[PDB]
RNA sequence: AAUG
RNA sequence: AGUAGUAACAAGAG
RNA sequence: ACCUCUGCUUCUGCU
C-alpha cells in the first residue's frame, strides 16, 4: 500500500555521498524489546503456556487485544502468526548507506531512492510523523 | 539432620521438596533448615488438599476424580505456572503476580499458605503487605495459633489435623534436640563450582611454555612481574 | 609436517598422559633468518598485552 | 504450497546405518507428541530440569480437568482420560 | 601503507602462547573462571591431528 | 549424552553448560567408558541359488 | 541523539 | 580412451 | 540376482 499511494519525482544525475547509518529496515506496529516482544506474542498466541506475568501485559493490553480481535478465526499455523507477529513488532536495524532520508518508509525503498550518481525523489503512501517532521 | 526426614516424610515429598531447593540453585545436603521447611509446606499443602471433592453437582464433602482443591506448589515453575495460567484464563479472575500455593474450584480463588513460628497474624500482614486482594490466606504456626483468610472456607477437621502434624513435629524435632538447628540459620553461598580432575591437571601442567615446572608457576609468573622494557 | 619444520629447535619431550611426542616451540631460541619461525618468547606477548 | 522440501538423501539406506533411521524415528513421534501437549514449542524453548513425560501427564491431567469443568466432555470420556493418565 | 599477507598462519602460533593470553586477561576474574577460560588452549595443545 | 548417560555423568540433566562441561573433563579421569556402537550378525537365507 |  | 591435475572418475552395494 | 537398493551421507573397529 505504501509503493501503491506513491508519487515519485525527479530523476537527477550529480555526486551523492552516501553515510553508513544504522537505521530500521522495515516500519513497525510498535517498537519492543525482543523479550517484551516474546511476552506480548505468547500473551496473544499461546496465552496458558506465557509463564511468569511481566508487567509488560500491561502496558501492551489494547495492542494484545486489537492483535486478538484481528487473528480470530484464521487456520494458518501459529508458527506462521508467531513469525509474522515477530516481524511487525520486533526491529531490524542494520548499516546502510544512507544519504538524505533514513526514515523506515524510505529505507524500504533504498534501492531506489538514490545511488552514488544518481538521486530520485519519492514521498510514500500512509502518513508521515511529527517526531520525524 | 537428615534420617529425621527419610523417617517422617514419604518419598515423594522429599524428592518434590529437592527439585524445588534444585530450581532455586541451592544443595539439598548442606541445608536441612530449608529442606525441612519446603518439606513441612508441601506436607500441610497436601493435607489441606487431602479429600475435599464436587461431585457431579459441585456440592463439597470430605471423604470422584475431581478434587476441590488443585496443588500449585510442588510442581515445577513451568507447570506451576501453567496452571496458574490456565485456572485464570478459565474462569475470569485476574492472573496474580506471583505464585500460589492452591486453588479452590468452589470458591474458584487462590489460597497461599504460609508458615511461620510466631504471631499468625503478624506473617498474615507481612504477606498483606505485599500481596494485596489478589489471593486468600492460610498462616499457621505452631503452637496452635493459626489465622485463615477473611472469605475462607476451611473446615475443622483438616483444621485439627494440620495442627496435630505442626504440634507432632515439633515435639518429635524437640526430642532429637533438633530445634537448635532450625532456630540458627545454615547459610553458605551457592557460588559457581568447577573441579579439574586429575587428567586435566596434568595436561595443563605440561602445556605450559618452556622455563616452567607446573602451571601455578607460570600463572604467578604471568600475575606477579613487570615485563616493561 | 611443515608445523614441526618451523618449530623443530624447541624442546621436544613424551607426554606421561598419552604417549605422543610433543614439541614445544615457546620459549625457544631466538630466529636467524627469514624462515618462518614459531619461537614465540613469553615476555614480549606480556609486555604487548600490557601496553 | 510452492514451500515444499525435498525428500531426504536415501543412500543411508544401504550402508550400516539404517537403525539411526528408526533411532531418529522413535525421537520424532516423541517430539511430535510434546507439541501437541505444549503449542509454544516450536516458538519458545522449552525450560525445565523434569522429564519430557511429567511435563505432558500434567498438562494432559489439566487440560482433561477444564474440559470437564466445561461441558466439553461426558463423565465417562473423563473417567476413560483419568484412568489412562492413572495407568500412566 | 603496507598492503599485508601472513604466511603460515595456522602452523605458526601456539596454544601455549593463548594460554598465557587467557591467564592474563582473566586476572582480575574468580578462580573458577580462570580455571574454564584455560582448558581450550590445553586441549589444543595436546591435539591429535587424524589423517584421513 | 546417551553415552554419558551410561557412565554416571550426569552434566546434561541439569541444563546448564557448566554442569556439562563439568562432566567432560571428568570423563578424561573416567578409567574405562561406555558407548552405544554398532556391528553385524550375518545370517542364512536358504533359496534355490548357486554358491 | 539513540535503541545490539 | 578421455575429463582432469599432486588424485580421482570412467558406477557402487546387497 | 539380465533381481533389488542408491546418486552429498562421511569407513576407527567388526575385515
Ligand atoms: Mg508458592
Ligand atoms: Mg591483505
Amino acid at each position: 500500500m505504501r509503493l501503491d499511494n506513491a508519487t515519485w519525482g525527479r530523476i537527477t544525475f550529480g555526486p551523492v555521498e552516501r553515510v553508513r547509518k544504522r537505521v530500521l529496515l522495515n516500519p513497525l506496529t510498535k517498537e519492543m524489546p525482543p523479550d517484551e516482544a516474546s511476552n506480548v506474542i505468547m500473551e496473544i498466541l499461546f496465552p496458558k503456556e506465557a509463564g511468569i506475568p511481566r508487567e509488560s501485559t500491561w502496558i501492551h493490553r489494547e495492542l494484545i487485544k486489537e492483535k486478538r480481535e484481528k487473528l480470530k478465526g484464521t487456520m494458518i499455523t501459529p508458527i506462521v502468526l508467531a513469525y509474522m507477529l515477530e516481524r511487525e513488532l520486533v526491529a531490524r536495524r542494520r548499516f546502510l548507506p544512507v544519504a538524505g532520508a533514513t526514515s523506515a518508509e524510505f529505507i524500504e525503498m533504498l534501492h531506489c531512492l538514490q545511488g552514488e550518481n544518481w538521486r530520485q525523489i519519492y514521498h510514500p503512501g500512509g502518513n508521515k510523523l511529527t517526531e520525524s517532521r | 539432620m537428615d534420617t529425621f526426614i527419610t523417617r517422617n516424610f514419604q518419598t515423594t515429598i522429599i524428592q518434590k521438596a529437592k527439585n524445588t531447593m534444585a530450581e532455586f540453585s541451592e544443595d539439598p545436603e548442606l541445608q536441612p533448615a530449608m529442606l525441612f521447611n519446603i518439606c513441612v509446606h508441601l506436607e500441610v499443602c497436601y493435607v489441606i488438599s487431602d479429600m475435599n471433592f464436587l461431585d457431579e453437582e459441585g456440592k463439597a464433602y470430605t471423604a470422584n476424580l475431581r478434587p476441590q482443591y488443585e496443588v500449585i506448589e510442588g510442581m515445577p515453575r513451568t507447570i506451576a505456572w501453567m496452571v496458574q495460567r490456565s485456572l485464570a484464563q478459565e474462569h475470569g479472575i485476574e492472573t496474580p503476580k506471583y505464585l500460589a500455593d492452591l486453588f479452590d474450584y468452589k470458591t474458584k480463588r487462590f489460597i497461599e499458605v504460609g508458615i511461620t513460628k510466631g504471631l499468625a497474624d503478624d506473617y498474615f500482614w507481612k504477606k498483606k503487605e505485599k500481596l494485596g486482594n489478589s489471593m486468600e490466606l492460610m498462616i499457621f504456626s505452631y503452637n496452635q495459633d493459626y489465622s485463615l483468610s477473611n472469605e475462607s472456607s476451611l473446615d475443622e477437621e483438616g483444621k485439627g489435623r494440620v495442627l496435630s502434624r505442626l504440634t507432632e513435629l515439633q515435639a518429635e524435632l524437640s526430642l532429637k534436640n533438633l530445634w537448635q538447628v532450625l532456630i540458627g540459620e545454615e547459610d553458605v553461598e551457592k557460588g559457581i563450582d568447577f573441579k579439574l580432575g586429575q587428567t586435566i591437571s596434568r595436561l595443563r601442567d605440561i602445556s605450559v611454555p618452556a622455563g616452567f615446572s607446573n602451571f601455578e608457576g607460570m600463572r604467578s609468573y604471568i600475575d606477579n612481574i613487570d615485563p616493561k622494557g | 609436517i611443515r608445523t614441526h619444520e618451523y618449530s623443530n629447535k624447541g624442546k621436544q619431550y613424551i607426554s606421561d598422559v598419552t604417549g605422543c611426542t610433543m614439541v614445544d616451540p615457546t620459549n625457544g631460541p631466538l630466529p636467524e633468518d627469514n624462515e618462518p619461525s614459531a619461537y614465540a618468547q613469553l615476555d614480549c606477548v606480556l609486555e604487548a598485552l600490557d601496553r | 504450497t510452492h514451500s515444499w522440501r525435498t525428500k531426504r538423501n536415501r543412500s543411508i539406506l544401504n550402508t550400516d546405518q539404517r537403525n539411526m533411521i528408526l533411532e531418529e524415528q522413535c525421537y520424532a513421534k516423541c517430539c511430535n507428541l510434546f507439541e501437541a501437549c505444549f503449542n509454544s514449542a516450536s516458538y519458545r524453548k522449552p525450560v525445565g530440569q523434569h522429564s519430557m513425560l511429567e511435563a505432558m501427564a500434567h498438562r494432559l491431567r489439566m487440560d482433561a480437568r477444564l474440559d470437564y469443568e466445561s461441558g466439553r466432555m461426558s463423565k465417562d470420556d473423563f473417567e476413560k482420560a483419568m484412568a489412562h493418565l492413572g495407568e500412566i | 601503507t603496507v598492503t599485508g599477507d601472513n604466511t603460515k598462519w595456522n602452523e605458526c602460533l601456539n596454544p601455549r602462547i593463548f594460554l598465557a593470553m587467557t591467564e592474563r586477561i582473566t586476572r582480575d576474574s574468580p578462580i573458577w573462571f580462570r580455571d574454564f577460560c584455560s582448558i581450550a588452549p590445553v586441549l589444543f595443545s595436546n591435539k591429535i591431528a587424524r589423517l584421513g | 549424552i546417551t553415552s554419558f548417560r551410561l557412565n554416571d555423568l550426569n552434566g546434561a540433566d541439569k541444563g546448564g553448560l557448566i554442569p556439562f562441561c563439568q562432566d567432560i573433563i571428568d570423563s578424561l579421569d573416567r578409567p574405562e567408558m561406555t558407548f552405544f556402537s554398532v556391528k553385524n550378525i550375518k545370517k542364512k537365507l536358504p533359496a534355490k541359488n548357486r554358491k
